[PDB]
């Protein structure tokens, strides 16, 4: 068993730094290469650079080069990046991998274990809490058989905004949408359940939507007009 | 030790140390994957039966001219100024053709060997330094000069190079035996033991004949063996109980 | 700099269906590159090594192919497990990426469940308008949206959102948002939202007033 | 952090007789009721050891000679003596290896080392909870390519005490050969004022390490507003060993409790020559005598233009 353990998620302004951290375990740290790589919102992946826990030594693809620096300390097992004038284009997954302990070549890279990787968020927004709007049927009168039914989430920056129906019990029908950046630059989401015509004149509907970065926590009951 | 993606370079030789475990010496004395497997105190079928003391996996690549060199006593530049076993070597030399794990298209430059050295280095040494080598009677200081040389070299492995100019990955064992307590053993299964009855014995493979007794010796923890004044076997430590 | 440019951006494929994607440099790598399969919301994974090595526990059905320049990789018969995006990585100079191909089940046509959410009482409050379009379990993907008031098409304040490939039955679900302020609200007498999708023969038009 | 500690007083040089002391158990085979004849790199009987000190006023570490390995020994009290540093250039220009023991570990590294010009550990003295703390380890600035790491399973050192005499004698054999650093080691109670003493034993095989490391010298390392301190009192002693027959008494227990240092005195050989340690009265016949040649000579034509091989 072998393990590559990231860092909670990183938020930051635009030109500020940002230091992220892989702990190792399960195998001897100096044996292989770590690299680093990201992925932007729903696009390619894309390499930083490679450090050598054995040496200290660190190539880059070019583009970052004086931009990141990767360092590591060999007792604690961690390997780093510390990035440096954060673009908001650096809004992006970030991973770390391995280089392959078996079976290769001397030259290849790879990346064959992966951690669970992190996010680090860029942005000149302060953080702020969600509102929640009902996504309702418009009048009573004109749900035939079937309806839909909703939580607008809406202007929230800390990313990461959970949604969920009637306590978590209710999930057929269910979906919840891809936050999506407005022209302000903060998110915002909706989700929706499908529901009999029949039952909406009689059950209750509600969702939990939680925020963590603002502690924020907001329930609220939807209703036909 | 012998499938890892990268191995050490000549001139940096690394060394694991192989301990608390069971080797089976057939798995890879049976491979067809080696062109040298040269053994120099025992013979490779013998393996199997033997319990070692200490063994070491020495790991480097070298150029297929220069497998010649790893044989003890041998000399020229690899023998001289970057890997030297000792004349009384005990231990296999394991070596086989890496055209194709070590060598590129566009050459592969991460091998290096030490051209130069003041002096031949002792057997199972090994030397980092960086230091520029005076080759002139003048000396010199700074990072180059006349007649001043970086004392590496690189090997430039392509796959074009002929046979002899093609990497070749080396593994060495290098153990003792039948001497000490043992830590490493072939795939052997122990019996009970039987005492005050004439019997084959083979304690940590050292095989005998005679009569086993609870003998009133006190041995020392370093000490698995008692010898008598013909320099013979005269008492023992049980491997499984130590008495 | 080498360059990894791969031919398929996306491809739908059946059950038991065998799938091929390419990836092709702008120099001859040998055999210099490796592939991934990345799962939706999980790190890539290595599935092939040196253009045609398998890797250790990995299902048979994957394979790859070829040297030089162009290089295939493909899956015998494709099941429910294999659904992700998988991305050619090159090692003759640095290891850079390529464009990557997503693969998605293929399924029958389905129209939307269709509907639209005039903005609330709760929202208007606010000093904001939001309208909302939603179109739910359909399967050919490009659903096509369009916003009117008073029978005109406005621009640069809406916005969408679509739900990944539902692993249930293979679904599809979007909703697009109109964003005004009040006042834009309060000026015009008719809002719709309308949907252009192959499982509709014409069209799909569904209004609301103010009111109404 | 390194630092040049200069607060301490001039003395010349002490040395002492090492007796018999310094010999070790020659390989791992138990004998008994046997005198076994053994050639070996060993400390000679009655040879002139070096002595060092640490006293109050005085505190020495130098860079010692590692040549052919080192008989070490520390007659001491209050966990003084910490270790050492051996290599050649000791500065991160070549691959050192480092012993240390810490308050709480043995540490055994090989990396090329940058140490500071004088090493040591120090310990805050009966500070107010009537206890005594380990908070300095200036060793070394860096350690860059490192290849050999050990640290031993935690325990804790007293690092308090005081007695007119010292306690303990811990004896240490050092050498290195075929890539090889093997210690024999023993400890010894003692109740003696000053001197390394008068007796014999035998030191056991510790442990041996496959450093490949080239070592020509040696140092050692002692435990103590970054000058004027307090050295707590502890003495060690350095020998040399050399290569030389020994005939060793294993008692009936098997432990070596006796030698003979074949080369001496010619009384000495004469009790190699029979394989005993009493000898009857006589005349006997020991090794033939041989001057050694001073210089070597070479003569050869004055011929010196090259032979035509291109040809
Ligand atoms: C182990 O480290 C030793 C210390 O660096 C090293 O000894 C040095 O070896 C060279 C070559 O023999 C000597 O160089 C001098 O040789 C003669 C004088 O002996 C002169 O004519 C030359 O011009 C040159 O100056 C060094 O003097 C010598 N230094 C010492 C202190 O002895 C060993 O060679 C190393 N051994 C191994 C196996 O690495
Ligand atoms: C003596 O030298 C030792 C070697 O450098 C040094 O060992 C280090 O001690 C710390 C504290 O115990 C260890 O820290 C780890 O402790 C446990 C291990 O299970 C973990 O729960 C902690 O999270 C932490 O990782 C270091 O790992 C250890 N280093 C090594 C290489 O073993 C001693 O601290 C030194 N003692 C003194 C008094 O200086
Ligand atoms: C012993 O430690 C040395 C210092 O940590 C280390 O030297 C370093 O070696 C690397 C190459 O392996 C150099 O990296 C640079 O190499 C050239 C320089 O022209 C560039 O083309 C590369 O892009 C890269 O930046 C370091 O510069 C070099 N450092 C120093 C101070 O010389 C040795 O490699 C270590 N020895 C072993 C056995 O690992
Ligand atoms: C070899 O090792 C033996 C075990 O340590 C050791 O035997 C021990 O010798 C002492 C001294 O003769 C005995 O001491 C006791 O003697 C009598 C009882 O017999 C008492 O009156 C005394 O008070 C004292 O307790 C030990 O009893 C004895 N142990 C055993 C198990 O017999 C040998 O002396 C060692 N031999 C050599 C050459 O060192
Ligand atoms: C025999 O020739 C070799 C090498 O071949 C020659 O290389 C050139 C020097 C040139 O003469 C070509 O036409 C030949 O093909 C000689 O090796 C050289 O030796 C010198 C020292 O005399 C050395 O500085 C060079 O680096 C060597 N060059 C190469 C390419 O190896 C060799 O010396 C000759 N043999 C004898 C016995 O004279
Ligand atoms: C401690 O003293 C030593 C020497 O007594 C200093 O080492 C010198 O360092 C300079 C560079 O600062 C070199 O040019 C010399 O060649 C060194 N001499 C020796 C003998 O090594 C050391 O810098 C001093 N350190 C402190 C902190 O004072
Ligand atoms: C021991 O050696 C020194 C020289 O290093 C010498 O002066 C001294 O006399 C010797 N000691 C004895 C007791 O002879
Ligand atoms: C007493 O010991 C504690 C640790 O137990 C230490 O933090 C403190 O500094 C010590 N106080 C003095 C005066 O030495």
């Amino acid at each position: 068993q072998v393990q590559l353990v990231q860092s909670g998620a990183e938020v930051k302004k635009p030109g500020a730094s940002v230091k992220v951290s892989c702990k190792a375990s399960g195998y001897t740290f100096t044996g292989t290469y770590i690299h680093w790589v990201r992925q932007a919102p729903g696009q390619g992946l894309e390499w930083m650079g490679w450090i050598n826990p054995n040496s200290g030594g660190t190539n880059f693809a070019q583009i970052f080069q004086g931009r990141v620096t990767l360092t590591r300390d060999t007792s604690i097992s961690t390997a780093y990046m510390d990035l440096n004038r954060l673009k908001s284009d650096d809004t992006a997954v970030y991973y770390c991998a391995r280089d392959r302990v078996l079976y290769g070549r001397s030259f290849g890279w790879y990346f064959d274990v992966w951690g669970a990787g992190t996010t680090v968020t860029v942005s000149s927004a302060s953080t702020k809490g969600p509102s929640v709007f009902p996504l309702a049927p418009c009048s009573r009168s004109t749900s035939e058989s079937t309806a839909a039914l909703g939580c607008l989430v809406k202007d929230y920056f800390p990313e990461p905004v959970t949604v969920s129906w009637n306590s978590g019990a209710l999930t057929s029908g269910v979906h919840t949408f891809p936050a999506v950046l407005q022209s302000s630059g903060l998110y915002s989401l909706s989700s929706v359940v499908t529901v009999p015509s029949s039952s909406l004149g009689t059950k209750t509907y509600t969702c939990n939507v939680d925020h963590k970065p603002s502690n924020t926590k907001v329930d609220k009951r939807v209703e036909s007009k | 030790v012998f499938n890892a993606t990268r191995f050490a370079s000549v001139y940096a030789w690394n060394r694991k140390r192989i301990s608390n475990c069971v080797a089976d010496y057939s798995v890879l004395y049976n491979s067809a994957s080696f062109s040298t497997f040269k053994c120099y105190g025992v013979s490779p079928t013998k393996l199997n039966d033997l319990c070692f003391t200490n063994v070491y996996a020495d790991s480097f690549v070298i150029r297929g001219d220069e497998v010649r060199q790893i044989a003890p006593g041998q000399t020229g530049k690899i023998a001289d100024y970057n890997y030297k076993l000792p004349d009384d070597f005990t231990g296999c030399v394991i070596a086989w053709n890496s055209n194709n794990l070590d060598s590129k298209v566009g050459g592969n430059y991460n091998y290096l060997y030490r051209l130069f050295r003041k002096s031949n280095l002792k057997p199972f040494e090994r030397d980092i330094s960086t230091e520029i080598y005076q080759a002139g009677s003048t000396p010199c200081n700074g990072v180059e000069g006349f007649n001043c040389y970086f004392p590496l070299q690189s090997y430039g492995f392509q796959p074009t190079n002929g046979v002899g100019y093609q990497p070749y990955r080396v593994v060495v064992l290098s153990f003792e035996l039948l001497h000490a307590p043992a830590t490493v053993c072939g795939p052997k299964k122990s019996t009970n033991l039987v005492k005050n009855k004439c019997v084959n014995f083979n304690f940590n493979g050292l095989t005998g004949t005679g009569v086993l007794t609870e003998s009133n010796k006190k041995f020392l923890p370093f000490q698995q063996f008692g010898r008598d004044i013909a320099d013979t076997t005269d008492a023992v430590r049980d491997p499984q109980t130590l008495e | 700099d080498i360059q990894m440019t791969q031919s398929p951006s996306s491809l739908s494929a059946s059950v038991g269906d065998r799938v091929t994607i390419t990836c092709q440099a702008s120099q001859d790598i040998s055999d210099y590159l490796n592939w991934y399969q990345q799962q939706p919301g999980k790190a890539p994974k290595l599935l092939i090594y040196d253009a045609s090595n398998l890797e250790t526990g990995v299902p048979s059905r994957f394979s790859g192919s070829g040297s030089g320049t162009d290089f295939t990789f493909t899956i015998s018969s494709l099941q429910p497990e294999d659904i992700g995006t998988y991305y050619c990585q090159q090692y003759d100079n640095l290891p850079t990426f390529g464009g990557g191909t997503k693969l998605e089940i293929k399924r029958t046509v389905a129209a939307p469940s269709v509907f639209i959410f005039p903005p609330s009482d709760e929202q208007l409050k606010s000093g904001t308008a939001s309208v909302v379009c939603l179109l739910n379990n359909f399967y050919p993907r490009e659903a096509k949206v369009q916003w009117k008031v008073d029978n005109a098409l406005q621009s640069g304040n809406s916005q969408e959102s679509v739900t990944e490939q539902d692993s249930k039955d293979s679904t599809y679900s979007l909703s697009s948002t109109l964003t005004l302020s009040k006042a834009d609200y309060e000026k015009h007498k008719v809002y719709a939202c309308e949907v252009t999708h192959q499982g509709l023969s014409s069209p799909v038009t569904k209004s609301f007033n103010r009111g109404e | 952090q390194c630092v040049n500690l200069t607060t301490r007083t001039q003395l010349p040089p002490a040395y002492t007789n090492s007796f018999t002391r310094g010999v070790y158990y020659p390989d791992k085979v138990f004998r008994s009721s046997v005198l076994h004849s053994t050639q070996d790199l060993f400390l000679p009987f009655f040879s002139n050891v070096t002595w060092f000190h640490a006293i109050h006023k005085r505190f020495d570490n130098p860079v010692l000679p590692f040549n052919d390995g080192v008989y070490f020994a520390s007659t001491e009290k209050s966990n003084i003596i910490r270790g050492w540093i051996f290599g050649t250039t000791l500065d991160s220009k070549t691959q050192s290896l480092l012993i240390v023991n810490n308050a709480t570990n043995v540490v055994i590294k090989v990396c090329e080392f940058q140490f500071c010009n004088d090493p040591f550990l120090g310990v805050y003295y009966h500070k107010n909870n009537k206890s005594w703390m380990e908070s300095e380890f200036r060793v070394y600035s860096s350690a860059n390519n490192c290849t050999f790491e050990y640290v031993s399973q935690p325990f804790l050192m007293d690092l308090e005490g005081k007695q007119g005499n010292f306690k303990n004698l811990r004896e240490f054999v050092f050498k290195n050969i075929d890539g090889y650093f093997k210690i024999y080691s023993k400890h010894t109670p003692i109740n003696l004022v000053r001197d390394l003493p008068q007796g014999f034993s035998a030191l056991e095989p510790l442990v041996d390490l496959p450093i490949g490391i080239n070592i020509t010298r040696f140092q050692t390392l002692l435990a103590l507003s970054s000058s004027g301190w307090t050295a707590g009192a502890a003495a060690y002693y350095v020998g040399y060993l050399q290569p030389r027959t020994f005939l060793l008494k294993y008692n009936e227990n098997g432990t070596i409790t006796d030698a003979v240092d074949c080369a001496l005195d010619p009384l000495s050989e004469t009790k190699c020559t029979l394989k005993s340690f009493t000898v009857e009265k006589g005349i006997y016949q020991t090794s033939n005598f041989r001057v050694q040649p001073t210089e070597s000579i070479v003569r050869f034509p004055n011929i010196t233009n090259l032979c035509p091989f291109g040809e």
